Order: C-alpha cells, then sequence, then structure tokens
RNA sequence: AAGGGUGCUUGACUGUGAGACAUACAGGUCGAACAGGUGAGAAAUCAGGUCAUAGUGAUCCGGUGGUCCAGUAUGGAAUGG
RNA sequence: AUCAGGACAUUAUCAUGUAGAGAAUAGGUAGGAGCAAUCGAUGCAAGUUCGCUAGGACUUGUUGAUGCGAAAGGUGGAAUACUACCCUUGGUUGUGUGCUGUUCUAAUUGGUAACUGUUAUCCAGUUUCAAGACAGUGUUAGGUGGGCAGUUUGACUGGGG
RNA sequence: GGACUGUUUAACUAAAACACAACUCUAUGCCAAACCGUAAGGUGAUGUAUAUGGGGUGACACCUGCCCAGUGCUGGAAGGU
RNA sequence: UGGACCUAAGCUGAGGCUGAAAAGCGUAGGCGAUGGACAACAGGUUAAUAUUCCUGUACUUACAGUUAGACUGAUGGAGUG
RNA sequence: GGAGAUGGGGAGCUGUAGCGAAAGCGAGUUUUAAAAGAGCGUUUGUUUGUUAUUAUAGACCCGAAACGGGUUGAGCUAGUCAUGAGCAGGUUGAAGGUUGAGUAACAUCAACUGGAGGACCGAACCGACUCUCGUUGAAACGAUAGCGGAUGACUUGUGAUU
RNA sequence: CCUGAGUAGCUCGGAAAACGUUAUUUUGAGUGAAUCUGCCCAGACCAUUGGGUAAGCCUAAAUACUAAUUAGUGACCGAUA
RNA sequence: GGGUAGGUGGUAAGAACCUCAGAUCCGGAGAUUUCCGAAUGGAGCAAUCCGGUAGUUGGAAACAGCUAUCAUUAAUUGAUGAAUAAAUAGUCAAUUAAAGCAAUACGUGGUGAAGUGAAACAUCUCAGUAGCCACAGGAAAAGAAAACGAAUGUGAUUCCGUGUGUAGUGGCGAGCGAAAGCGGAACAGGCCAAACUUAUCAUUAGAUAGGGGUUGUAGGGCUUGCAAUGUGGACUUGAAAA
C-alpha cells in the first residue's frame, strides 16, 4: 500500500472544498520516497519511506 | 548542516574544519567517499573535545593506507587472459569489478571508490596502468599483463 | 387665489406627540399641542418642504461617521452594541 | 558538484553632468579664506571612457621648486581652494538571491544486455548500458475539461404552447 | 434507392438502415499514440510508418468550385494582463 | 466411458508486485477435454444386465524365480508425435 | 421498600419588580437638555389529575414512478478464445500448365489438361418475407401453404471468459 | 547535572469540538525552537497576575447488551392472534 | 454418587429378553468419536479421488493389511549456503503461536452515501446514520491535568438529573446545541527515559544486563546525617474454614 514501511502512517482522507463550499472526497498521500538505510555495514535495503521519516534518519545519522 | 571532513577536497577545507554544505553533496557523495564524518560526539563541543583523538585516529587510517599500497606494491601480479578471437579482435571485457573480484578479499582491498581509474579500465592485450588513491597525496601504479588464454 | 414680481432668509429644524383615516399583517395618511433654538414680519400670525394624489424595495450580510454601553482573570486592544 | 553570463543592493575604490554671462563642461545643501610640493607641479609622450570636435577626468614615464585671477579680481539665481552629506550614469576586485546555457556523477529512473536465487518470461540482489538532478511521485496553485455527476429552467391564461 | 454476398430491432418495422472491399484526413519513432484500472498489470503487439488508433465518404468511371470573417486545430517573435 | 497418463482456451497460484481495508495482478508449481497416448472379438443366456455373466479363442501391463544373449544407458539434448 | 403506595433526597424549576441593546437604576425605568410628553410597569401563585389543540418522532391508514449501498446472475442471448463435428445430389467450367500455329523474338489464336469462385439449381441445416388460422391459444410468438441462404462475413456441440 | 525534538510552534489545504474552522485538539506537504530567571494555558494579541508541567506506558468500580442456564411474573396473545 | 421395582426412545400393539450380586432413570467425572467442513499430504464439482515417509505383520516380490506423521505464515534456534573473498539473500530442520466460527446484541477504528427536510435547490440537514472492512473483550473505550475557570474556588476517568432548549452557532433559513457550576452512583493510583553508578561487549558503544528515579506549595541526581523496620497493594504459591 501507500505507506511508509519504518512507520506505518498512510493517507489522510478529508473533503476537498471550493467555491460555494461543494463537499468532495479526497484523500492526501504521503511523500513515498526510495532510500537506502546501511545496517551494521550490510544489507542496504531499498525502503520506501517518506520525508519526514527521511530527514528523521538523516539527523540521526541514519540510525532506525 | 555542520560537517567536519577527513582528507583534502578542492573546496570547502583542508584535513580537518567545519564547513556548511548542503546535505545533498554530504549524504551522498561525502560521506560514502569518506571525504567527510558526520557531527563528531554529536555536538561541537563534543567535536572540539574530541579533536584531540580525531588527529591521532587521521593518521592511524594514513597509516594503514600506507600499509595498504605496500601490500599492493608487494604482491601485484593479479592477472587476467581474455577469452577473445585474439588476432582482430582485441579488448579486456572485465569491466573493473572482475578485477575487484581479484583484490579484495583475495588480497589488499583496493574498494571501489578507492581505485581512480579511468572509464575504458585498459582495453588493450599488453601491460596497462591501473591507478589508485588510498588518500589525496598517494598515487597507485599498477601494471597487469594480458593475453589470450 | 394655491398665478407673477421683489426684499430677507433656510422650518427642505432637533426631541416628541393626545386624537383620527384606511387597513389581514407588514406598512401607509392627516394631525392639535409641548420643550429647545431660529427665519420673515411693527405685530397678530406663519414656517417640521412644494395646489393635492405616482417619483419607490422588507429581512439577512458587510462597509462609513458619531457614541456617556460591553471589553471572556486584570489594563488595553480585537470584536461587537 | 562545477563553469560562463548578464541583472538588482552594497562592503573598499574612482569618476560622471555645458541655457547665457561667467578668462571656463556651474548637478544641489554646509563649514568655509587660504591652498600645493618625495601620498612630488610647470613643459612633454601614450592609453580606456566621454564628446558640444572643444573640453573634463583617471593611469603610467621624465622633470624639478616654483605657483593658484577657478581664495582674494570679476560675473552670476546658483562661485571656485580644502573638509562633508544628497541626485543621473559607467568600470572595478567582492559577496546575497534567483534567470536562462553548458559539462560531471553519487541521488533517482529504465518494458538495454548478462549472471545468481532458479529446472523460473515475475520478483529480488550484483553488475553493464542508456538517461540524470531531468524525469517520475507527494503537497499547493492557475488553464482547458458535458468525459462524469447534482440540480434549475416562474405565474396569469375563456385548455396548453 | 442501395454497387454486390451479407447484418439488424428474440416476441408488430429486414428496409433506402448498419456493415463491406475502396478513398481521404488526422495522431503515433516504440517504455509509440489510443484503451481497461486507482495502481500494479495488460490490449495495441511477441507488431515497427508498406505499422497501429480515430473522424468522415462508401464498388467502378468523371469530378469535388469560392470564403480562414466567427469557432476548432497548429505555429509564433517580442509586447499587455 | 472417465480417473490412477498428458496438455489447449481458462482457473488457481507459495514467494513477489500493487492497493484506505476487503482485495487485484502475477512467477515457479497444480488443475482444467470438447483433443493426444493405451490391451477383446464372435455367439448364448434372465421377466429385468451384458465388448461386464457363460462358452470358445486372444491380447496388454507390472512382480518374482529361471535359461540364453547383451554394458546399462535419464529428471537432460534431438527426432517423431 | 414487595418489579409497591411511600419515606429520605431542596440539585433545581415557577411566582415574589420592573425597565433598558447594555453598563445600570429601581416602584420606577427607557428615549431626550427635560422630571414635560410617550412606551413598559406600579401584582395575583404553584404542583398534580382529566380533556382539547399543538411541536419532535413513520404520527390516521393504504398507494408511487424513483434514489443510494451491497450481493446473485454470460446454462437464454451478444462478442471473443480453445477443441471437435456437419453441409444428400446435380450443373457452370476461371487462373495456371502442355501442345500446335504465329512473332526476328513478344503479343495473339486453336486443342487438351486443371478444377477456382463471399459461383448456380436444390434436400438435411440455418433464417423468418407474405396470406390465412389462433389471440381466455396446441403454443407467454406457433401451425399449413409458399419463401431467402445453403463451401461460407456459414451452421452447430462441448469448455472458458467479458 | 537530568526532567521525553523532526517535538511544541509557524505557513499552505482539511478536519474535532455545540460552532459552517477559530482561541483549544488533530494532520497531508514545508519549515522549525527553549531548557526552571525554562515551556504551555486563562476565545485574536501584548504586558501584569494566576493555573499547570506536553512531546512515555498501564489502570478495577460504577456503564452497554442477552444467543444461553435456573426460578418466576404479566389489567400480554390464544390458531386470520 | 442419588434412587428405586421396573425397563428395552415417539407414532406402538405383539414377539424376544433384561432386572433385587440392585436394572431403567437423574447428577458429577471420563472412554469411543466415520467423512466433509478453518481443513491444513496433493487435488477437487463438499461429504470424493490420488498419495509420500518411518515402523510392524503376511508374500517369493509387486502388493496388501495395522499404526504414527506429512499445509501455510510469523517468532526463536541450529545447519547449509549464490552472483562474489568474506558476508547476506536463499535453502533445510526443530520448537512455540496464529488461522475459523457465532450472540439477527453491546465496544473501538478505517471508509462512508442516498431517499428525505429546507414546502424548488447547490451551503446545510439527513448523518458520521445505513452499508463495507479490521480487531477484540467479557465488557470495551476513556483516564490521573502542559486541566477547568474567575475564586480566600474544584482537584483522574465513566454514567444519571439539572443547568436549558441557556451562551452560542446557522443561504442567521430549515435547524443544531454544549462547556462550567450544583445534586448523585463508584472511587485508586501506579510505572518507565534521562541524569549518577556497576559489569561486559577488536569497549571507537552511540549496545546488553543491574542498582538509582518518576515530579509542580518543582521533583530527582551530587556530598553529609537523623529516624525507619513498619503499613498497604490492582500482588505468587500453598493450608484451613464458611
Ligand atoms: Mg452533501
Ligand atoms: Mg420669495
Ligand atoms: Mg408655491
Ligand atoms: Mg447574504
Ligand atoms: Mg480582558
Ligand atoms: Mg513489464
Ligand atoms: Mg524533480
Ligand atoms: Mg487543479
Ligand atoms: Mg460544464
Ligand atoms: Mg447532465
Ligand atoms: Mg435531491
Ligand atoms: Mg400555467
Ligand atoms: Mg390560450
Ligand atoms: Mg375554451
Ligand atoms: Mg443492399
Ligand atoms: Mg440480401
Ligand atoms: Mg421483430
Ligand atoms: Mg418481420
Ligand atoms: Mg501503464
Ligand atoms: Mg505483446
Ligand atoms: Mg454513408
Ligand atoms: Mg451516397
Ligand atoms: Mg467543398
Ligand atoms: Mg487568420
Ligand atoms: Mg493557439
Ligand atoms: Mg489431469
Ligand atoms: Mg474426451
Ligand atoms: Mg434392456
Ligand atoms: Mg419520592
Ligand atoms: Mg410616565
Ligand atoms: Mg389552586
Ligand atoms: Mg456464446
Ligand atoms: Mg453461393
Ligand atoms: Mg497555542
Ligand atoms: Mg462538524
Ligand atoms: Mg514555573
Ligand atoms: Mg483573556
Ligand atoms: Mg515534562
Ligand atoms: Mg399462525
Ligand atoms: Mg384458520
Ligand atoms: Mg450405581
Ligand atoms: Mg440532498
Ligand atoms: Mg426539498
Ligand atoms: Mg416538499
Ligand atoms: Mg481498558
Amino acid at each position: 500500500a501507500k505507506k511508509d514501511q519504518l512507520t506505518l502512517r498512510g493517507p489522510l482522507y478529508g473533503n476537498n472544498r471550493s467555491h460555494s463550499k461543494t463537499i468532495t472526497r479526497r484523500k492526501w498521500n504521503v511523500n513515498l520516497q526510495p532510500c537506502k538505510v546501511k545496517t551494521a555495514d550490510g544489507k542496504t535495503t531499498r525502503i520506501l519511506v517518506s520525508t519526514r521519516t527521511l530527514r528523521t534518519l538523516k539527523k540521526h545519522n541514519r540510525l532506525s | 548542516m555542520k560537517v567536519i571532513l577527513k582528507q583534502d577536497v578542492s573546496n570547502l577545507g583542508k584535513r580537518f574544519d567545519v564547513v556548511d554544505v548542503k546535505d545533498g553533496y554530504a549524504i551522498h557523495f561525502l560521506f560514502p567517499k569518506k571525504l567527510a564524518a558526520p557531527l563528531t560526539k554529536k555536538s561541537l563541543q563534543d567535536r572540539d573535545l574530541f579533536l584531540k583523538k580525531q588527529q591521532e585516529h587521521y593518521e592511524i587510517n594514513k597509516a594503514l593506507s600506507h600499509k595498504l599500497k605496500e601490500v599492493i606494491e608487494q604482491t601485484e601480479l593479479h592477472f587476467s587472459l581474455k577469452e577473445h578471437n585474439g588476432r582482430p579482435y582485441g579488448s579486456i571485457i572485465t569491466k573493473q569489478i572482475i578485477n575487484q573480484a581479484h583484490t579484495k578479499g583475495m588480497a589488499l582491498q583496493k574498494f571501489m571508490f578507492k581505485d581512480n581509474v579511468r572509464l575504458g579500465f585498459g582495453d588493450h592485450e599488453i601491460t596497462l596502468h591501473i591507478f589508485e588513491d588510498t588518500t589525496a597525496v598517494l598515487k597507485v601504479k599498477v601494471t597487469p599483463d594480458n593475453g589470450v588464454k
């Protein structure tokens, strides 16, 4: 599914309000992007994570 | 973001220094190439306290790199004969990592980011030149011979 | 005469308003009289728009001016009345 | 990641401007009566810029201690040297932003080829080739969009229109 | 009238309607355009412009005239919003 | 006639890919005849069965012992099918 | 406390003072310079039982064509795919080939062979153009008599699929 | 010396609360703090006063319901109910 | 165990038996429990078909009886091991759990309409209802203040009455509608991270296993003393009693 692999945070369903306040259901998807996380110098899996989790990994010196 | 670097880079710094470089060049180029290191001991004052050991750490990794240079300069007959027509068809089809199938593990590691060889990796039937850079001052010259099995 | 001319002026006022007309309601019409301060006139008196009947659109919403009201603990402000 | 370009601001640095008269190329407002000489003049030679074909200014080389009527004459609305602030315009080493224009690879992409898992057209890993900070994807914002959906399309009326 | 052989509204319309071989225009350089899905995946196609998709006309013969004002489509320097 | 033999369209499908969830797609494997391969014919009999029971004459595939000869040769390659 | 009457429980609710948008004042208050004038007040309660009406619920009963969400259907039929089967019988006699004449050599002509056609007539088979009958039928679409195609863009069995 | 960071805030689209988005709560994209003289709150916001310690976890009781087992009740029905 | 003089289930008579060494019957605890079905050796058109492995008994073997076992996923462990030296991916084996169903009922979460009303309709309502899906439990959810809120104030959550159809919110239309406070039901508060310290990991630990700590009238750690050996739990095993 269109979801993170480190965390489980997924899409956010909401309303698409326009002028005249017309209601139409819409879905916000997470910014899934591919990244490779080294683990004990091995198993550099190409996991699909969000940019928020990517920033967390970057500030943690690639720790997960 | 703040990064301390190890080796010599044309811009930014010389050996130790603290440079504010974008994460694109740090997490994708400077870090895998061992040309830089992340926050030392996780802070700035921590870096200052640990710099009195980082200097000697740089000394000893350079020292083992010099040892690595000696190990290639000792045993070096790592050879390879190609299977081709030979007379009108001469070209080395080993790319680079077939040669790294004879360096890393069997002999001195000679990592893929260490050998600064050209993109043709040799296309001749005679002795050639391999250039490898352990550091920014050491130049490695290897002479492999080629031929037909 | 309620038509024409001349002189001086701005009552084409402020707060109101007993009593009536006509009306399903909402609205409309006439109005004596009181207080304040004025205009004309010697004064009495007249003037709350025109000889009279058409010339007009509710509520909600937002904007403008004034303001002796409110100001989400208190002083302001925002935002309202 | 790097290079080149022009743009707007300035750290440091120069200059730049002609109504007449005014010995003249007068951009305005002040202190303002003296000022120059190894932070080196008169005469000369060359050069970028500028042009009123005359002139301003900057830079280099010789020169040598004598000069400024552009202090004091005089004109003019604005007046002269020196020390400051404020306008038009150009160059300079320099940073701060993006704008098109290249090159490079490590992000990333592949319905190029090969090997392995593997007796396997998928998938995964490792390469190789081709692209490459593009593309694709997420968020935001314009344009087109009966492809699709929800609705509206009044009353009187010798019946309705 | 339709070129023809054919197809069509099971259970009121078999026809001049649809289709057909043929003509023309348009899109598409291949991970092609187009299409099903939300996406993966797949059709196109294990095909490669002598190929594929869509619009129109409908054997064969002779012809297909004028208008680019409006709309649609394509391209375009700068300029205005 | 069909399984214990084999595959076509297609279905299912560990891993795996995709997707708010349910699920969709799909590889290796496994199913799936309307097809391919495989040894029995004639007559008689009961109220009801008969290439099935009976009579007559045959054929095929396995296992063991034995005799004689020969080196045997597939989960794979090729031909045929 | 008996699935009780009820006892405890005063949380609260209505009335007791009204006026004003409100701060506020108070048998007064709002408007206003006003005390004048005008508006509102200067008194008649509450809790239950029964009846009538009304508000929210489907609200006196029956009746839509519809709309939205989920599942079941390609055994009929329409298309596509896989594997099979069928078209009695009789005619017309193409392309092509061989030979001969002919041509400078082609072209062309004559004979023989060959058996093609979205060919022809006509049964099974497929379809349904017409009259009549039937219309609470033999039948929720047929019967008799004619009719079109019938080697093909054909008909049909089994299996799968949208 | 320690007291929970891609965290609280802020911006762009939504939502939860009675509120049709707004002080408080939450989040799809982006950015991003401080460390008891600290941080959050008292319906925009600032200052004074006061209240409370976010970004870690677990928590019985009163509460919701009856397919079933035992006993029992009914101003409930008595073969169209 | 109780309890008897009858019993062999109903449409059901008869035939034939059982039963006083205590039957039938009732209660507690066990035994057996074919096949399909989560179905799980493989398949499949459910109650069918086709097997493998390890034993054991007959046969001269094929074979045939009688047993046990053989699905997938996840976690742990061990062995083996590619591209490619090492190492992972992968493969195999062992152990432990998960699958499913139902109570036409309650809970939580995700997704989520329309008929209808507004006398039309699009904001809105209907309604976060129906439906679809996931996870449970005997209840679930919530929960110990970065709180209410205006005071010499209350001091987890949950549920009931009132506050009130109030403040407010609404094409300010149809409508929607709390949070304080007060009266009741019940009542309970606990525990980690960081400091600091111990031991061990080529101690590059930034990791593992312990002691210390759990806060707001700030708490804890650092150093130094007094007083303490108790009270109470949401707590383990037993024994006894009602
Ligand atoms: Mg709606
Ligand atoms: Mg007059
Ligand atoms: Mg007059
Ligand atoms: Mg309005
Ligand atoms: Mg205030
Ligand atoms: Mg593909
Ligand atoms: Mg991009
Ligand atoms: Mg848009
Ligand atoms: Mg439209
Ligand atoms: Mg429409
Ligand atoms: Mg509607
Ligand atoms: Mg009408
Ligand atoms: Mg008419
Ligand atoms: Mg008439
Ligand atoms: Mg025709
Ligand atoms: Mg016809
Ligand atoms: Mg018909
Ligand atoms: Mg007909
Ligand atoms: Mg695609
Ligand atoms: Mg293909
Ligand atoms: Mg036509
Ligand atoms: Mg025509
Ligand atoms: Mg024409
Ligand atoms: Mg034109
Ligand atoms: Mg255009
Ligand atoms: Mg089979
Ligand atoms: Mg068959
Ligand atoms: Mg018979
Ligand atoms: Mg009582
Ligand atoms: Mg009075
Ligand atoms: Mg009374
Ligand atoms: Mg069919
Ligand atoms: Mg024919
Ligand atoms: Mg805040
Ligand atoms: Mg809401
Ligand atoms: Mg404090
Ligand atoms: Mg406040
Ligand atoms: Mg805290
Ligand atoms: Mg009954
Ligand atoms: Mg009866
Ligand atoms: Mg007994
Ligand atoms: Mg509606
Ligand atoms: Mg309506
Ligand atoms: Mg209505
Ligand atoms: Mg709980």
